[PDB]
């Protein structure tokens, strides 16, 4: 029943920065707290065990610290090869609690706004009796973004599932897609189909919206 | 848990004459084994205050278990005391091969006679494994995620802490250091007597007393080394095991782990204290056989 | 060297079961605890349980108590983790790891990991992507760039590999990772953005491929 909270869950860091990831235990846990790196689609790598000892062979920029509730992982000079999600794990009580959400380490410098493009549901899909109204936040930053669907000024929820790309190795932007699935019976009951999008880069909500008139 | 297995049950024994005429033997693994389950039993009852009261009953059973085991090892009295008086010839011969052979025989008969009762002992030890293990299986918590380590704390405080600090207050490395000078002397006094110096008698005996003392010192070296270890281990460990909660299984793991650590610790400290005595018991008899600094 | 080796990806239906393996090689098996940490798609790590290769003792998180069952065979140095009563959400990557850094007597770290096993929970059987075109939309104020795409819906299993104009067009190409919908069938879109000048000129055809169903449907996209 030990809840590990990492602060920032997601953050942005340019190379050569210092990066300090925090991790708080719900109760005192001594220095029984390990740190893991995990590169996108890889096995976790053990960096720091026991709060501040460093696993053989690991680059010495990673330095664990803290005690009791608050722990810190510190990368001296963040490198390219460090662009991972990091996880902290308490071992103080042995159902080893699920490591805290882990933290995301982007690049940075962008504050790029998303180019919003709305797509209606295909001719040929609708005869089939689905209506998946898709939207594209193209090449934006940072990843944190919020997109909501509004049909005829109705807020909607749940019958939408969103995907997002990985950071582009060049350019370093995330794109996002949200898809609203409806029953064609649903879709042929309403008119205004709106794709409302907030982001650190849109001073005001951007909303892309067609009428079923389409035309 | 801890089981008993095979072991060549010849060298799993030690024969120790604290004072002149008060000789006894050990059976290391038994003593570990019994102690192991003595702690467990305590830990089991102290984990709640709802069942601290068992101390009297447990003291009872443990008092008995030893009074039972002691009675069994008694069956080897008239064979043990057959050794004693053979020792007394060795440690007071005021011929030799015969007094040696007599020691080796009377000793081996004492070993055998013990080994003979290998199964009479096991029943006592299994009865102890029973009692200790029957509790422990009784050890219930109020909330399994979040069990209380005051059980282990009180048990550490009372029964153990007293003995740790005893070992810290006694500088056992001094103890060793001194004995190794004692042997140095015996050795110097023996090298003196060697040489062509015609040939004074008894020297055979001295050699034997010295040889014996060496083996004792080497045993004391060993148990001492284990003691100093476990001291640090026990002390480190106990810190981690108190003033906190545990998951029922992790707890049980701890207690057993400690029940183990303590047992090994004590067994050693015990044998050490016995051996230590037996060391100087020989020193006196060796010193006696001199008569004075130089006849 | 020191190695953890897990079984190949499995796929199982709602309310089946699933066994996955973890062959320990290099070290003595029964020394160090072996642990099973899973990871939902695009989610954190998640500890399920452990098993002492030596004893056979098991500790499970309480989330998986009565569902998971961990075992091991010491002939082969393999540790197992059988889940049951499977569910959509059980879809994850099951890792196994080695507590072999004992740092405080009872306290260990997971030093070695296996690369980890993809368990999918679907109920869907091999089905082909119904490709629909995404009809051109011009930028923020018709601004120079236009994005158009191909939705690749209701398929199973993964993977899918979209290209554009027969591997020609690579620039602006975002084929999104695939949600696995409450259908049990995946969806993804692919999109590209391109000059609004090149509509009448350039012909935009997406190139879907779905090797598991040997479906390779192409689909023209043209504005309307």
């Amino acid at each position: 029943d030990i809840q590990m909270t990492q602060s920032p869950s997601s953050l942005s860091a340019s190379v050569g920065d210092r990066v300090t990831i925090t991790c708080r235990a719900s109760q005192s846990i001594s220095t029984f707290l390990n740190w893991y790196q995990q590169k996108p689609g890889r096995a976790p790598r053990l960096l720091i065990y026991d709060a501040s000892t460093l696993q053989s062979g690991v680059p010495s920029r990673f330095s664990g610290s803290g005690s009791g509730t608050d722990f810190t992982l510190t990368v001296s000079s963040l490198q390219p090869e460090d662009f991972a999600t990091y996880y902290c794990q308490q071992t103080y009580n042995i159902p080893l609690y699920t490591f805290g959400q882990g933290t995301k380490v982007d690049i940075r410098r962008t504050v790029a706004a998303p180019s919003v493009f709305i797509f209606p549901p295909s001719d040929e899909q609708l005869k089939s009796g689905t209506a998946s109204v898709v939207c594209l936040l193209n090449n934006f930053y940072p990843r944190e973004a919020k997109v909501q669907w509004k049909v005829d000024n109705a807020l909607q929820s749940g019958n939408s599932q969103e995907s997002v790309t990985e950071q582009d190795s060049k350019d370093s932007t995330y794109s996002l897609s949200s898809t609203l699935t409806l029953s064609k019976a649903d879709y042929e009951k309403h008119k205004v189909y709106a794709c409302e999008v907030t982001h650190q880069g849109l001073s005001s909500p951007v909303t892309k919206s067609f009428n079923r008139g389409e035309c | 848990f801890k089981e008993l297995s095979n072991y060549n049950i010849a060298n799993s024994i030690d024969i120790l004459q604290e004072k002149e005429g008060h000789l006894d033997f050990v059976i290391i693994p038994h003593y570990t084994f019994l102690d192991y389950y003595k702690h467990l039993s305590y830990n089991s009852i102290y984990h709640k205050s709802s069942t601290y009261g068992k101390c009297i009953a447990v003291d009872a059973f443990i008092k008995k278990i030893n009074e039972a085991y002691d009675k069994v090892k008694s069956k080897c009295n008239d064979i043990k005391n057959d050794l004693i008086a053979t020792i007394k010839k060795l440690e007071h011969p005021y011929a030799f091969k015969k007094m040696m052979d007599e020691y080796n025989t009377k000793k081996k008969k004492l070993i055998k006679c013990i080994k003979n009762h290998e199964n009479d002992f096991n029943k006592i030890c299994m009865d102890m494994k029973n009692y200790g293990t029957n509790l422990f299986e009784q050890l219930s918590c109020y909330n399994n995620n979040f069990c209380n380590t005051n059980g282990i704390r009180y048990h550490y405080d009372e029964y153990i802490h007293k003995l740790i600090l005893s070992v810290k207050s006694k500088n056992l490395n001094k103890d060793l250091s001194d004995m190794t000078n004692i042997l140095q002397q015996s050795e110097l006094l023996l090298t003196n007597l060697n040489k062509k110096m015609g040939s004074y008698i008894y020297i055979d005996t001295i050699k034997f007393i010295h040889k014996e003392m060496k083996h004792i010192f080497n045993r004391i070296e060993y148990h001492t080394k284990i003691i100093n270890d476990k001291t640090k281990i026990i002390q480190d460990k106990i810190k981690l095991n108190i003033w906190r909660t545990f998951q029922k299984d992790e707890l049980l793991k701890r207690i057993l782990d400690m029940s183990n650590e303590y047992s090994l610790f004590i067994t050693s400290d015990h044998l050490r204290q016995m051996l230590y005595n037996t060391f100087y018991s020989k020193e006196k008899h060796l010193n006696n056989i001199f008569h004075h600094l130089i006849y | 060297e020191v190695q953890l080796v897990q079984s190949g990806a499995e796929v199982k239906k709602p309310g089946a079961s699933v066994k996955v393996s973890c062959k320990a090689s290099g070290y003595t098996f029964t020394d160090y605890y072996i642990h099973w940490v899973r990871q939902a798609p695009g989610q954190g790590l998640e500890w399920m349980g452990r098993i002492n290769p030596n004893s056979g003792g098991t500790n499970y998180a309480q989330e998986f108590q009565g569902r998971v069952t961990m075992t091991r065979d010491t002939s082969i140095n393999t540790a197992y983790m059988q889940l049951t009563r499977l569910r959509s959400d059980d879809t994850a990557v099951y890792y196994c790891a080695r507590d072999g850094i004992e740092y405080s007597y009872y306290y260990y770290a997971m030093d070695v990991w296996g690369k980890g096993t993809t368990v999918t929970v679907s109920s869907a059987s091999t089905k082909g992507p119904s490709v629909f075109p995404l009809a051109p939309s011009s930028k923020s104020t018709s601004g120079g760039t236009a994005a158009l795409g191909c939705l690749v819906k209701d398929y199973f299993p993964e993977p899918v590999t979209v290209s554009w104009n027969s591997g020609a067009l690579t620039s602006g190409v975002h084929t999104f990772p695939a949600v696995l919908q409450s259908s049990g069938l995946y969806s993804l879109s692919s999109v590209v953005t391109v000059p609004s000048s090149s509509l009448g000129t350039q012909t935009y055809i997406c190139n879907v491929n779905h090797k598991p169903s040997n479906t390779k449907v192409d689909k023209k996209v043209e504005p309307k």
